[PDB]
RNA sequence: GUUGCC
């Protein structure tokens, strides 16, 4: 038995087919932060959604933010599910943006961002293929009995 | 509105129906006649119906090809295998009465070429006697051996069995009133 | 709580999965094997005999697996989780009763041990059948385990649902540079695998076979079947007023080349050039070996005397070979789903049980006569004391037959390898996704991307968003959520039943009008030649809706040819739909309110006539409807639920109808490799390599799929806060940056478990 | 079940001349996964 | 559509057989064969509203469906046999063939 | 897209009239195949021309398709307006059975929105019939790499 | 034009797929003779020019008779006499008949007899379908000629066939500008230096219409490494 | 060629007749025609 | 040596 902390290199997923190697682990003060103090956990660059056309993640989050604010789990099914137009109204009744796109400050320098940030919770499952049982190195090791190669 | 009552009055009689695969019904909308049966041929346990028909003479006959090759002349015979099915009742009508009877078998008559089969059985027999080139004690049934059975065994019992020479007649009124008197 | 049938048809979908679960094909075949299918095998190999000392006979009266007939207790058994960590096989012994001649008289003996069968979990011959998590808590097995898998001597395995091309039917083939053929593979249920072929060499129809020494042309083999008049030959295959007379008339003069002209001379042309397999008796008649050569061919049909129904079965097979040479549009493909036959678990291990069971009672026979070849050893000898030496040949045959996935058959001489796999306990749904998958046959068509592709005749039959990639990109497929596999029923009653509905027999009608009329094909053979089918086929459904006939029957009725089809063979794919009779459906929401009260399950709906199953063929005649707000007055078969096209392992994708279509398949390969939880007893088991996760979370947006299989009750993965933006350059393509703090608070602490084992061995000295 | 021979291992799917003589197996290597970094220069 | 082309021909099939059972009243040693459904769970051929044909051969069991349908260029002859003896009698030939179908 | 249907359905009815334009290149009844293919590959383009010009600045798919970073004027046009028509090796989704594609659609009905074309956007959603036709061209995008 | 276009130029394979040949005309207009060379080069099959073929007997005659549609020759504008058809029947080695028994009966009716077991019926029945598939005029190799128009008014002549030597020698087409595909017949006809320049112009053709551009020089090295 | 021979339906055959005349007659049935 | 998977 052994356990481990998720350091960089490991393979995270997004349940819609967006793989990712953990790039770098930074300290807590450097990320952005909203009006209430929420630090975002995991940051994705926006260079996937035009090419991969993964609009479902963009609809996962609008139904994602609205559910735990209302305190009820929400049904996103196939060929239907929780609609969008009645899901924006419960977000705006609390004070947040109507398209989920809240504003943020910068944790590095202290002021606002010139643009707004799409924001909230996404379901991230961890995946296999962690790195410490793939790190490999052989200096001067065994040779085969027949042809004497490594 | 109206009603035409029917009853079934048939037992003990296995009447059969033949099917002429050669002869059509109508020749220019007018139906022809059915030919004159010279004789018949039946074998039980295999239910064959070997019907003989005779041909027209020298006008459409070409006898010097027929005599010089097989010497079996003026006879076209044809075979039909009798098959069994359920239902298929035959009915005649009376005035406002109609009486029925079950048909037991149906045969489909195909032209059985007798003589060209018989032409080669002599050809093989003479071939043996040109160059003839030349003892039964019991055996034991073994449980690791097969014996011929099934469909070819039916051909082993359809080759040698008792023929019956039918006297072909034309009646049709004796059976007719026999149904009328029976309710 | 004002209910309607507009949006509340969904609440019967769980009633279908409550009594008829997720492992439907795996358990319901093995449960058909152990109860009914074993008595039909001892009745086909009974009465072993010895030719020496001929008054000795051993015959089998019955066979049972499990409980005795003396004690009549339930069972005495090791539990499976106590068995899966000791490298043993979960087995219960097979008991038979036998009677034989000991000596002075015959005696009967009861409850003889002969072997130890393995029993798959959640089959009714195990302890785990119908438990209520109280006995199962004692047996420390998880309630949420899917079941349906062998645990043979340690590591647990499962056989896959394999399929092949549809046996005992016909296809057509079209080739440019070689000429065109049509296959017809058939299989009698004993020792035969024969396939026939019809070839067009340089404009002439021909015929070859793997038991005839060379090719035999077509006019001979129909004159040998009785049809001799040589106008009927053209009358069957061509019809009238067409171009088929111009193509086919070349074949008729080869009868004049060989000078045959009659039904007697037609047969021995075959047997002159038959390839003689020596039966070592060989009393060949030169008339009898040809009738059997016209009997062991196209083993769909066998004959008594008249040859007739076998004759025109060849004539219909040679009609489609001249329909294709007219235009190549008449071709069929051998990857259409109607020409596929899924066949399931227990009726596939039954074939392996034959080649062991006949190997049991012949070496046991060889041990008998070796004893009975003694003069003094003839009076009071008993034969039962040497049955234990031959007993375990069944056991050790079966155990390696599941361990090493290769099956050495003898009656077919066939070597299917890779028939089982080790099931993935990496995730939860990985232990259920592999339970519903289909392995193809790999007949070396690696150049043809036809079966690599996906055909549109698949909507709801089996899943369309799930397929692996790489080594197999289109040859591993997965069942849909609502999916049932048929099984054979019978065939002689419906042949008697169709006669009642107003059809005649083939032995009455001439071929002058069968091409004018239609024709019923019972398993591909013409038996009735019906006309006006739309009166006929609608009266057939109305008997099936009332349930006088079994419901797994299809009435495919095409019009490109003048024929209608019947199917009763079993082992083909289908789903149910709700009947729509006219411009109003038969939904009748007052029935649907009585279902949520609970007194009638899904099974009562198909008893009254509100739902019936549809296979791939019966989709082609029907006009099925999506929603109740789209009913046409000419519109049947409303869709029971539209999102039932995705299997149980693709169903966890949220809103899959918005994203791009390839970005669902890339998750099905990786959902099955997700770290999460395994079972309720997951800290108890001792298996090879398991990953465990500390603080899981149920996902935020659920699906109606995942509440059917209880994915939420032991999920995989957390739901963290995501703010999509570029940051610090370390995320260029699909990288992702997460803090040092939240993983320190416990974000995704995984845990790895590994087995190691040794065995203390006792040597010779 | 066919026996391996001399001619069955000079040719073929990496018997010789691709798997041992053209392209070899070598010492002093290693293999891990990649992750980006901007802060260090090219080369 | 093509379901309507079935019923009008079966409508016209009533009249083509009602003429044939009327011309055949003169019993000139004429025959027709037709198949009755066995397996019972006698009657009377009747005429319904505007020429529709049905039989009721059961005490209650009704059989609506009857239809003259087969096209055949063959001469079929009903003949009796008896006990493998001098009993070969040609009775007559067959004009037509209808069927009987129980309605469901 | 309705006027694209309105030019299509008038063209599809001249089979009883039996007009054939007979392009040089030996059609034999596929002008009605190739003209609809040119017709439906048109309506996808000017609808993509509305989304580019009639759009404000600071649209994030607009600012990275103005550059050559990632994306194109086709990829942004299939996320907001219309996904277009699926192609299978130069073919508009041939039939599965009985001269039709799926048991939702009437017999021998050779119209787009029935064989190959899917009209609504990814932001709108997909219907159960049109989801599968996108799920076919998603397959041979993976097949050809093998 | 893709991966199955590169594969056979490197292989120099014998039986190539779709060998189109490009031959230009003499003049530019249509003139009712721009398509008159298409008749002189395509496989003019006699089943298009015959209409009604039947066997007739009087009492002792075994001869098949064929007739032609004389009003069709001017429609597709081919030019040929009647006697060259009677040449072309004995120009078929597949039918084993005598060399000269052909006798013309008028302007459009033509008959040929046969005479010598049981030869007589079989040799007039094999003959019945083996007649309406013989070439009478044009190439015995090529399949289908197609005339089209480019962005200029000039018209070319496509032929999807194999032979090239007999394409150049016929009238109505100039043998100076006749390009083609299928490299290894150009080596037989136009020396060797033409075969080197052809594989240059073909490889950068099927790389021009895939978007990328390799080099003119990276094929000029490949051009003479094979020749 | 629709060469049906009556009462056998088999075929017809062009026979080299007496003095080489072209009479038509099938085998396996005694039938002839000019 | 043989299979499974990225
Ligand atoms: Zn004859």
């Amino acid at each position: 038995r052994q356990n481990r902390r998720p350091e960089l290199g490991d393979k995270f997923s997004s349940r819609h087919g967006q793989k990712g190697v953990c790039g770098i682990i930074v300290k807590q003060e450097d990320m952005p932060f909203n009006d209430q103090g929420i630090v975002p956990d995991i940051i994705m660059n926006p260079h996937g959604f035009p090419s991969r056309m993964t609009v479902g993640k963009m609809i996962e989050l609008i139904s994602g933010k609205a559910g735990v604010l209302n305190g009820t789990l929400e049904y996103g099914t196939c060929f239907g599910g929780s609609k969008l137009e009645d899901m924006s109204k419960i977000l705006v009744d609390q004070g947040f943006n109507y398209s989920g796109k809240d504003m943020l400050y910068s944790g590095i320098t202290g002021e606002c961002l010139q643009a707004y940030i799409f924001f909230g919770p996404i379901y991230y499952q961890k995946l296999k293929h962690m790195v410490l049982d793939k790190m490999h190195a052989r200096a001067r090791g065994p040779r085969a009995v027949l042809t004497r190669q490594p | 509105i109206e009603e035409f009552p029917l009853k079934i009055s048939g037992e003990e009689e296995s009447l059969h129906v033949f099917q002429y695969a050669n002869r059509p019904r109508l020749v220019g909308r007018k139906p022809a006649e059915h030919p004159f049966i010279s004789a018949a041929r039946y074998k039980p346990k295999s239910h064959l119906w070997e019907i003989d028909i005779p041909l027209d003479e020298q006008a459409f006959y070409n006898k010097d090809k027929a005599e010089s090759e097989w010497n079996g002349v003026n006879v076209q015979t044809l075979k039909g295998v009798g098959v069994e099915n359920n239902g298929q009742y035959a009915a005649f009508v009376k005035d406002m009465q109609v009486y029925l009877v079950p048909i037991e078998r149906v045969a489909q008559l195909k032209p059985f070429f007798k003589y060209i089969d018989d032409a080669n059985v002599t050809r093989k027999q003479e071939d043996a006697r040109r160059n003839p080139n030349p003892m039964s004690v019991k055996s034991v049934n073994d449980p690791s051996q097969n014996r011929l059975t099934g469909s070819l065994l039916a051909h082993k019992v359809a080759d040698e069995e008792a023929n019956i020479e039918l006297t072909w007649a034309e009646g049709t009124f004796e059976q007719f009133k026999d149904t009328i008197v029976k309710e | 709580d004002e209910i309607n049938t507009a949006q509340d048809k969904w609440h019967l979908l769980p009633a279908f999965l409550k009594v008829k679960g997720l492992v439907k094909q795996h358990l319901d075949s093995f449960n058909y094997f152990v109860d009914t299918d074993l008595k039909k095998i001892i009745k086909a190999n009974q009465l072993i005999l010895s030719d020496v000392d001929p008054e000795f006979y051993l015959k089998y009266v019955d066979i049972r697996v499990g409980k005795k007939s003396s004690s009549s207790t339930k069972d005495y058994l090791t539990p499976p989780h106590e068995c899966r960590l000791r490298d043993m096989t979960y087995s219960a012994p097979i008991y038979v009763d036998i009677e034989y001649t000991r000596g002075r008289n015959i005696i009967m003996h009861k409850d003889v041990e002969i072997g130890r069968m393995p029993i798959m979990l959640r089959s009714n011959k195990c302890i785990l059948y119908d438990a209520d998590e109280s006995k199962m808590a004692k047996l420390n097995e998880c309630p949420l385990d899917p079941g349906g898998y062998f645990i043979v001597n340690g590591t647990e395995k499962v056989i896959l649902v394999q399929e092949q091309l549809s046996k005992n039917r016909i296809i057509v083939e079209a080739d440019e540079k070689k000429g065109i053929v049509q296959a017809s593979v058939t299989s009698s249920t004993h020792e035969r695998k024969s396939k026939t072929y019809v070839i067009t060499k340089n404009g002439k129809i021909y015929l070859k076979h793997n038991s005839i020494a060379e090719e035999i042309p077509i006019a001979i083999v129909l004159k040998a079947c009785g049809i001799l008049s040589d106008l009927e030959i053209m009358q069957l295959v061509c019809g009238n007023d067409s171009s088929y007379q111009d193509i086919f008339a070349v074949n008729l003069e080869e009868s004049s080349k060989l000078d045959i002209y009659t039904q007697q001379q037609a047969l021995e042309y075959i047997g002159a050039k038959v390839k003689t397999m020596r039966r070592q008796k060989l009393t060949i008649l030169q008339e009898g070996i040809e009738a059997i050569a016209t009997t062991v061919i196209a083993h769909l049909t066998v004959e008594a005397l008249d040859f007739r129904e076998k004759a025109l079965y060849i004539a219909m097979m040679t009609r489609r070979v001249v329909m294709a040479m007219y235009n190549p549009k008449m071709i069929d493909d051998r990857d259409y789903v109607g020409n596929k036959r899924l066949e399931l678990a227990g009726q596939l291990i039954s074939l392996l049980f034959e080649d062991l069971f006949k190997k049991f009672n012949n070496d046991f026979k060889l041990s008998i006569d070796k004893v009975l070849k003694k003069p003094n050893r003839a009076m009071e000898y008993d034969a039962l004391l040497s049955i234990n030496v031959h007993s375990n040949n069944i056991t050790s045959g079966l155990n390696r037959a599941i361990s090493t996935g290769n099956w050495s058959l003898k009656r077919f001489k066939m070597e299917r390898a890779g028939v089982t796999h080790v099931l993935s306990r990496l995730s939860y749904i990985s232990a259920l996704g592999m339970m519903t998958r289909i392995s193809s046959q790999f007949e070396k068509s690696r150049k043809v991307s036809g079966p690599r592709a996906l055909q549109p005749s698949q909507f709801g039959m089996l899943c369309t968003a799930d397929t692996p990639e790489g080594e197999a990109c289109g040859l591993v497929k997965n069942l849909a959520l609502m999916t049932h596999i048929t099984t054979d029923d019978e065939e002689e009653p419906i042949k008697k039943l169709c006669y009642v509905l107003g059809v005649e027999d083939i032995t009455l009608i001439d071929s002058a009008s069968l091409h004018l009329n239609y024709g019923v094909y019972l398993n591909g053979t013409l038996i009735g030649s019906i006309r006006f089918p739309t009166k006929f086929v609608t009266q057939f459904r109305h008997l099936r809706r009332t349930g006088k006939v079994s419901e797994f029957i299809s009435i495919y009725s095409n019009s490109h040819q003048m024929a209608v089809h019947i199917a009763t063979d079993g082992g083909r794919i289908c789903r149910p739909l709700i009947i729509v009779s006219d411009g109003q459906s038969r939904v009748k929401d007052i029935h649907l309110r009585k279902l949520l009260d609970g007194e009638l399950d899904f099974d009562d709906f198909l008893k009254l006539g509100l739902v019936e199953y549809l296979d791939v063929n019966e989709e082609n005649d029907s006009y099925i409807a999506l929603y109740e707000k789209d009913i046409v007055p000419s519109m049947t078969h409303l869709e029971i639920e539209p999102f039932t096209i995705l299997g149980a392992v693709a169903g966890l994708i949220p809103y899959p109808h918005h994203n791009q279509s390839p970005r669902n398949t890339y998750q099905c390969a990786m959902g099955k490799q997700a770290i999460g939880a395994i079972a309720y007893n997951q800290f108890k088991r001792i298996d090879t390599l398991l990953y465990l996760m500390t603080y899981p979370q149920q996902p935020m947006v659920k699906t109606k799929t995942i509440e059917l299989i209880d994915y939420d009750k032991l999920p995989a993965g957390q739901n963290a806060t995501v703010a999509v933006m570029s940051y610090s350059g370390y995320d260029i393509e699909d990288a992702l940056v997460l803090n040092k703090s939240s993983i320190d608070r416990g974000f995704g602490r995984c845990e790895t478990r590994r087995k190691t084992t040794t065995v203390l061995k006792r040597y010779a000295n | 079940k066919p026996i391996r021979g001399f001619c069955q291992r000079l040719k073929g799917k990496q018997g010789r001349f691709r798997g041992n003589l053209s392209g070899k197996r070598v010492d002093f290597s290693g293999r891990t996964v990649i992750s980006p970094d901007p802060n260090l220069s090219i080369d | 559509k093509e379901a309507a082309a079935e019923l009008e021909l079966l409508n016209a099939d009533h009249q083509h057989i009602l003429r044939k059972l009327k011309k055949m009243n003169n019993k000139p040693e004429r025959f027709m064969v037709f198949q009755l459904p066995t397996r019972l769970p006698v009657g009377s051929i009747r005429v319904h509203k505007s020429g529709k044909l049905s039989v009721k051969i059961g005490n209650v069991v009704m059989d609506i469906g009857k239809g003259a349908e087969t096209t055949f260029l063959q001469d079929v002859i009903a003949l009796s046999i008896a006990d493998d003896a001098s009993s070969a009698e040609l009775l007559g030939r067959v004009d037509g063939k209808i069927v009987v179908t129980p309605q469901i | 897209v309705e006027i694209a249907y309105h030019k299509c359905d008038e063209l599809i009815t001249l089979f009883n009239k039996g007009e054939l334009e007979t392009q040089p290149g030996c059609n034999e009844e596929q002008t009605l195949e190739a003209k609809i293919g040119g017709l439906l590959s048109k309506v996808r383009e000017e609808v993509g021309d509305v989304c580019i010009n009639e759009l404000d600045n600071w649209n994030a798919p607009l600012i990275m398709a103005t550059c050559g970073s990632k994306g194109s004027t086709l990829n942004v046009s299939q996320m907001v307006a219309v996904v277009g028509q699926q192609i299978i090796s130069g073919n508009r989704v041939p039939d599965g059975f009985q001269d039709r594609s799926l048991p939702h659609f009437p017999k021998n009905s050779k119209t787009p929105q029935s064989k190959g074309f899917v009209r609504n956007s990814f932001f709108s959603g997909l219907s159960p019939p049109e989801f599968l036709f996108h799920a076919i061209s998603g397959r041979e995008g993976l097949v050809d790499t093998a | 034009l893709g991966v199955p276009r590169i594969k056979e130029i490197i292989n120099a394979s014998k039986v190539i797929s779709t060998p189109i040949i490009n031959a230009v005309l003499v003049n530019d207009n249509d003139e009712r003779a721009a398509r008159v060379v298409k008749g002189r080069v395509e496989k003019t099959l006699l089943s298009d020019v015959a209409f009604y073929v039947q066997d007739v007997y009087k009492d002792n005659l075994s001869f098949i008779q064929v007739r032609i549609d004389l009003g069709t020759i001017d429609k597709l504008q081919l030019e040929l006499t009647i006697e060259d058809i009677a040449v072309a029947i004995t120009r078929a080695s597949k039918l084993k008949i005598q060399a000269s028994d052909v006798n013309i009966i008028g302007k459009d009716r033509i008959a040929i007899n046969v005479f010598p077991e049981n030869d007589v019926f079989y040799r007039m029945q094999q003959l019945r379908r083996a007649l309406p598939d013989v070439v009478v005029k044009g190439l015995p190799d090529i399949s289908r000629a197609v005339i089209n128009i480019r962005d200029d008014g000039k018209r070319e002549l496509l032929v999807e066939g194999y032979g090239l030597r007999d394409v150049m020698c016929t009238d109505g087409v100039i043998g100076s500008r006749t390009t083609t595909n299928h490299v290894l017949e150009v080596f037989s006809v136009l020396g060797i230096e033409a075969a080197r320049y052809s594989i240059i112009r073909e490889i950068n053709y099927t790389m021009s219409n895939h978007g990328m551009s390799v080099d003119p020089r990276h094929i000029q090295l490949l051009g003479d490494v094979m020749t | 060629m629709l060469s049906f021979c009556p009462s056998c339906n088999n075929m017809l055959l062009i026979t080299s007749g007496d003095s080489g005349v072209y009479t038509l007659a099938c085998r396996s049935c005694p039938y002839e025609f000019p």
